[PDB]
RNA sequence: GUGGCCUAUCGAUCCUUUAGUCCCUCGGAAUUUGAGGCUAGAGGUGCCAGAAAAGUUACCACAGGGAUAACUGGCUUGUG
RNA sequence: GCCCUGAAAAUGGAUGGCGCUCAAGCGUGUUACCUAUACUCUACCGUCAGGGUUGAUAUGAUGCCCUGACGAGUAGGCAGG
RNA sequence: AAAUAUGUAAGAAGUCCUUGUUACUUAAUUGAACGUGGACAUUUGAAUGAAGAGCUUUUAGUGGGCCAUUUUUGGUAAGC
RNA sequence: GGAAUACUGCCAGCUGGGACUGAGGACUGCGACGUAAGUCAAGGAUGCUGGCAUAAUGGUUAUAUGCCGCCCGUCUUGAAACACGGACCAAGGAGUCUAACGUCUAUGCGAGUGUUUGGGUGUAAAACCCAUACGCGUAAUGAAAGUGAACGUAGGUUGGGGCCUCGCAAGAGGUGCACAAUCGACCGAUCCUGAUGUCUUCGGAUGGAUUUGAGUAAGAGCAUAGCUGUUGGGACCCGAAAG
RNA sequence: GAAAUUGUUGAAAGGGAAGGGCAUUUGAUCAGACA
């Protein structure tokens, strides 16, 4: 026996492949996979991962986020990335002209892209154009806007939506609630 | 695939530490150290044999 | 000791190189000769019982 | 069908040894077993036979001859390990013993060159035997251990 | 435990014959010179009789 | 489908995974909100701070929709006019030809201010709106006419 | 100086009842009574996180208990 | 210090047994020796980890490959069957 | 007034120079707090170790315990 | 006076006997010896000989022998227990379905999403199609009357993966999404302030506050499905005395 | 036409249970495998 100064036989906790079955997914990781492998260059380590993320690590990127990014100091030529779906945002006007590799594009997603004169290239046209990712804008999606993630770690004094279905006075806005009723939260 | 011991392999004794060539060689291990003459004074002899 | 190593850098790198300005723990003993010279080993023996109360 | 046949196959290509280093260096000898020692069979066919040894034929074994005169061991391959050598010794020089390779020993009733070989090389020896008396009524008799004989204490 | 004074010749026969290095993890045994350099040469040692050195 | 289910993987243990000692009873806390007030306490504060006494009016025979004010605002109200007929609007930002944005005609009782419109003017006819949500209007050079 | 030198001397929800602005509401529109809200106290749960509560059973009953009494047995040996 | 006495209980009985007296008993010192699922070493099974592997002309890309460390388990969780 | 145990520190979120903001503070740009700009990074400031570090959700069983050595309460004591 | 020897330690000093192992499968590596050519014990066994190919060698099984091995299940601190159930065998026999919900995951679409109440249609409980509504989401806050989200590139500061620029490199700078800490701004509630005017009591401009909300701050949801968990149900299966 | 359980027949073994584990002798039995 040893004296074990770590939990034995223990995974890593990190996805290795997706746990999606779209096989044309499962493709686009062999392509980066490849790419990751061979490149050296990061991007490809990024995308590779990002690809295997549950709905939930893969938040819609809207067509407004894209237009800000580009909007930093020398980004507006880069393309810009977003492994996930890429939504429409009708609250923009004037929207740049850029090129966009996505996994989807909701349908305005796309009109909106292309009717300011821009593109839209799927991961693997990308992977052609920018073998190593070069000039390249990686955009995350608003992971926690998520709803659920509002009720998380409900507790006294911690200001958290309670997991209620209707929702009024005389739903859960009483004795606990207020000072006039037992005490306040 | 198979640790080969120093020690007993002349062959993987000589793949590291090349010097045990030239060690053999003048052999080294049996060394005579030239031989002197000090003396220690009567006090170091007398407070050794003391009670 | 922050300070004494900023005046200690100081004037060591405009000296020179060899600043040590990390903290050893205490070292083993270094090597010496005491000297027999007036100074004769007192042998000294355990001592029997006694009572005295 | 009755079962999926596998989507693989170990392919039937039967692959080729690597190169191996064990080069086949001479055996030495015990230094016991001088020609001219004789030795106590301890197994085999003649175990128990004491024998006069010639020579180290190249698979290692040991050319022996009884002599077919006295003991009635012919000139005869024995295998070193299922012997003891002892220490009484008979003078070889002057016994030929070129003649005697592995290839004498081929299998393919006695051969009469056998018989003669014999004849020569036994001749040789039983007059060096004569020399030094009741070693010829030494070889002829078997070894056997009596009761009390301690191999391990014993001066052979 | 039981501790002391290793002497030259023990801390020899503790590396050569038993000594391995950590790479990644993985115990590497050593028996060439080339894995200690490829590691321990940033700090000079090339060889195992440069470990050897560097702990004695 | 119950070949997924663990209750499969429970055939043979004895216990059925609800444990040898604390078993898998009836009710061990009383059936449903029972212990609201004395056993089951520590949960319903926190959780559901708030779930017990009384807070507000009473209101009887109260129907909804006299409450039917679906809320629209800057944020998009460009979105109440198809896409074709937007983009001549846009462009082309006059007086004596603006569009006309009939909120509630869209479903939209009151109009909010959630902001930023283009400078093109827009007559929208409103139920209600907020001020700020009108003052925006007003200074992009559009109107609001209250309907009913 | 936001009670008693410091470390103890205390009380949810429902209800009621005071005090507060002159504030919200009785939903077809008003005025006035009356009623309902908001905020802050009081009325009390001492089993003190806070049920509304007498016995008897040798006429008896059920779920259990060696988580627990009445004998042996065991440790103990004050006591004898 | 060892030894005797102090020293009375219930089926027949227990230094574990037989027996042991310059011990096979008490104290102490020195050695050789015996054998655990432990330790060193090899093989094999699995688990985890880190490496390498794109295509062509072959067939499992979940694939194949080199390498290291690890393996007790009620209640219980997950996984592959 | 010990031993064992126990708090904080051992640098880049550090150190130092110049001098903006302010409705707070001082008699007083005096302070206080937050900064712009500037000098110093080979041992960037003890030892050893690290199958890395950080982070989130969700749910099981459990919620009779018992024992050894040491500290220790009640008990003559107890396999209390 | 001069030796030896003990004792401890070292040698990349030589060497004899016995045991267990032989994993791998062209090649490549590090070496070693020799002027050399080559040779080797140097990234894992080869060589020579004999036998049985019959019944050698293996597996299975009964027995015997050495050593070991108490009844299972259970509840329990503790069971082989002088704790319970269990003579034996077959067959049956226990965490379901449903309504509603939490987390996670896969899928379609996405500021939206849900054809299946109903209609159309049909090869007729299918498949295929659809108009209006509705549901959930896209606004919050307040008991309520009620009001209702940009000072600013939708802010500042410190970290950020990625990308961009200089450098052979070490390294320097640039932008920095997600996420994390902090200071701010916005919307409602609360408390102050109370301008322009007035059907003299309406109106609430403007600037504030250790207050406060399940908010805003370039949308993330809707719907199907899966495990697991919740709750109501006969609710894992069998069981009261009662009413 | 299973099982418990039963008769006959054959085989084997049994000094106060029976059955079990590692190992081998002995018997019975079954291959594969040489070429
Ligand atoms: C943890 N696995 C162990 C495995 O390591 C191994 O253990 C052996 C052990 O059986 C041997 O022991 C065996 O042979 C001995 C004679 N040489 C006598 C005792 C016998 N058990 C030991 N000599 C070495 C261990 N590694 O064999 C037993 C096991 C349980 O499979
Ligand atoms: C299957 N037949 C069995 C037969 O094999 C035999 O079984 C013996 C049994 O008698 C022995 O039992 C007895 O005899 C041994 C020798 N005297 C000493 C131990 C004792 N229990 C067991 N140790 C071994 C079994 N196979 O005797 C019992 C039986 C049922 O007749
Ligand atoms: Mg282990
Ligand atoms: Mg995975
Ligand atoms: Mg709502
Ligand atoms: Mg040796
Ligand atoms: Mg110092
Ligand atoms: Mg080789
Ligand atoms: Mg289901
Ligand atoms: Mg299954
Ligand atoms: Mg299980
Ligand atoms: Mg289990
Ligand atoms: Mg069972
Ligand atoms: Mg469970
Ligand atoms: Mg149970
Ligand atoms: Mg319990
Ligand atoms: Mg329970
Ligand atoms: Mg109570
Ligand atoms: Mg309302
Ligand atoms: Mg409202
Ligand atoms: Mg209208
Ligand atoms: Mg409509
Ligand atoms: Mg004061
Ligand atoms: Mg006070
Ligand atoms: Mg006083
Ligand atoms: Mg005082
Ligand atoms: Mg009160
Ligand atoms: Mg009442
Ligand atoms: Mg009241
Ligand atoms: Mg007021
Ligand atoms: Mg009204
Ligand atoms: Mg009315
Ligand atoms: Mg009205
Ligand atoms: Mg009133
Ligand atoms: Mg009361
Ligand atoms: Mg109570
Ligand atoms: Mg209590
Ligand atoms: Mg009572
Ligand atoms: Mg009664
Ligand atoms: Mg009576
Ligand atoms: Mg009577
Ligand atoms: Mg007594
Ligand atoms: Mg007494
Ligand atoms: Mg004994
Ligand atoms: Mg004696
Ligand atoms: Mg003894
Ligand atoms: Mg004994
Ligand atoms: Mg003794
Ligand atoms: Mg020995
Ligand atoms: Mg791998
Ligand atoms: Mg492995
Ligand atoms: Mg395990
Ligand atoms: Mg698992
Ligand atoms: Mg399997
Ligand atoms: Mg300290
Ligand atoms: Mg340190
Ligand atoms: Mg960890
Ligand atoms: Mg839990
Ligand atoms: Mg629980
Ligand atoms: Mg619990
Ligand atoms: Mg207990
Ligand atoms: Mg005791
Ligand atoms: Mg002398
Ligand atoms: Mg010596
Ligand atoms: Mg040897
Ligand atoms: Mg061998
Ligand atoms: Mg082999
Ligand atoms: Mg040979
Ligand atoms: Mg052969
Ligand atoms: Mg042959
Ligand atoms: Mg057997
Ligand atoms: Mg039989
Ligand atoms: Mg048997
Ligand atoms: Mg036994
Ligand atoms: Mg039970
Ligand atoms: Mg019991
Ligand atoms: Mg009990
Ligand atoms: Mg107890
Ligand atoms: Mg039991
Ligand atoms: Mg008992
Ligand atoms: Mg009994
Ligand atoms: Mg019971
Ligand atoms: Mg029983
Ligand atoms: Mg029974
Ligand atoms: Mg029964
Ligand atoms: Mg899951
Ligand atoms: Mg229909
Ligand atoms: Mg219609
Ligand atoms: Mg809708
Ligand atoms: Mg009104
Ligand atoms: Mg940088
Ligand atoms: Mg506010
Ligand atoms: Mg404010
Ligand atoms: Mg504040
Ligand atoms: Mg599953
Ligand atoms: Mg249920
Ligand atoms: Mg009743
Ligand atoms: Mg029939
Ligand atoms: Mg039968
Ligand atoms: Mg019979
Ligand atoms: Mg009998
Ligand atoms: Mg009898
Ligand atoms: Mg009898
Ligand atoms: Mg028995």
């Amino acid at each position: 026996g040893i004296d074990h100064t770590s939990k034995q036989h223990k995974r890593s906790g990190h996805r290795t492949a997706p746990k999606s079955d779209n096989v044309y997914l499962k493709l686009l990781v062999k392509l980066y996979t490849f790419l990751a492998r061979r490149t050296d260059a990061p991007f490809n380590k990024v995308v590779l991962k990002a690809l295997f993320l549950s709905k939930i690590n893969r938040p819609p990127v809207s067509v407004s986020r894209i237009a800000r990014a580009l909007k930093q100091e020398g980004a507006a030529n880069k393309t810009v990335v977003v492994v996930g779906t890429v939504t429409d945002d009708a609250r923009i006007f004037e929207f740049p002209k850029t090129t966009v590799a996505a996994l989807r594009f909701t349908a305005g997603a796309r009109a909106k892209i292309v009717k300011a004169g821009g593109e839209c290239i799927t991961l693997d046209q990308l992977a052609v154009r920018a073998p190593k990712g070069q000039n390249t804008l990686i955009l995350r999606g608003p992971r926690n806007s998520r709803e659920a993630v509002r009720h998380f770690g409900m507790g006294p004094h911690k200001g958290k939506a309670p997991r209620i279905l209707s929702t009024g006075r005389k739903f859960e806005r009483a004795r606990g609630r207020r000072r006039s009723k037992g005490f306040k939260v | 695939v198979l640790k080969k011991n120093p020690l007993k392999n002349k062959q993987v004794l000589l793949r590291l530490n090349p010097y045990a060539k030239v060690f053999a060689a003048e052999k080294l291990g049996s060394k005579k150290a030239e031989k002197t003459g000090t003396k220690p004074a009567a006090v170091f002899t007398e407070t050794l044999k003391h009670d | 000791r922050v300070k004494a190593n900023a005046a200690k850098r100081a004037e060591a790198k405009a000296q020179g190189v060899a600043v040590q300005l990390k903290r050893q723990p205490a070292q083993p003993r270094e090597s010496r000769i005491v000297s027999t010279e007036g100074n004769v080993p007192q042998t000294l023996a355990p001592v029997p019982y006694e009572t005295f109360i | 069908s009755a079962q999926k046949a596998p989507k693989w196959y170990p392919s039937e290509d039967v692959a080729a040894l690597k190169k191996t280093r064990k080069a086949a260096r001479p055996q030495k000898l015990r230094a016991s077993l001088v020609p001219g020692t004789v030795l106590i069979l301890l197994a085999g066919r003649f175990r128990g036979k004491r024998v006069v040894y010639l020579k180290h034929l190249e698979d290692n074994t040991l050319l022996i001859s009884g002599p077919f005169k006295v003991n009635g061991v012919p000139l005869r391959r024995v295998n070193a390990r299922y012997v003891i050598a002892t220490s009484t010794k008979v003078s070889v020089e002057g016994v030929n013993v070129e003649k005697f390779n592995v290839e004498y020993f081929a299998k393919e009733e006695i051969k009469a060159e056998r018989v003669e070989d014999q004849k020569v090389v036994d001749k040789a020896l039983i007059a060096e035997i004569k020399k030094t008396p009741l070693l010829k009524q030494y070889l002829s008799a078997s070894f056997s251990l009596k009761n009390g004989d301690k191999p391990h204490m014993l001066k052979f | 435990v039981a501790y002391g004074y290793p002497s030259y010749s023990t801390i020899r026969q503790l590396v050569y014959k038993r000594g391995f290095g950590k790479i990644n993890k993985q115990r590497v045994p050593l028996s060439d010179n080339a894995i200690i350099e490829a590691n321990l040469g940033k700090y000079g040692i090339l060889s195992i009789d440069d470990l050897i050195h560097e702990i004695i | 489908p119950s070949r997924f289910t663990k209750t499969r993987k429970h055939r043979g243990h004895v216990s059925a995974g609800k444990g040898r000692i604390g078993k898998h009873r009836k009710h061990p806390g009383g059936r449903g909100m029972a212990g609201g007030q004395h056993h089951h306490r520590i949960n319903m504060d926190k959780y559901h701070p708030g779930y017990f006494g009384k807070v507000g009016m009473r209101y009887f025979h109260k129907q909804q929709a006299h409450f039917w004010k679906p809320v629209l605002n800057l944020d998009k109200l460009w979105t109440l006019i198809p896409e074709d007929k937007r983009d001549q609007y846009l462009k082309s930002a006059s007086k004596e030809t603006a569009p006309v944005i009939d909120t509630l005609a869209a479903g939209y009782g009151k109009i909010l201010g959630k902001g930023r419109i283009p400078n093109v003017p827009v007559i929208v006819k409103a139920r209600f709106v907020s001020k700020l949500a009108e003052e925006k209007i007003r200074a992009a050079g559009g109107v609001v006419e209250l309907i009913a």
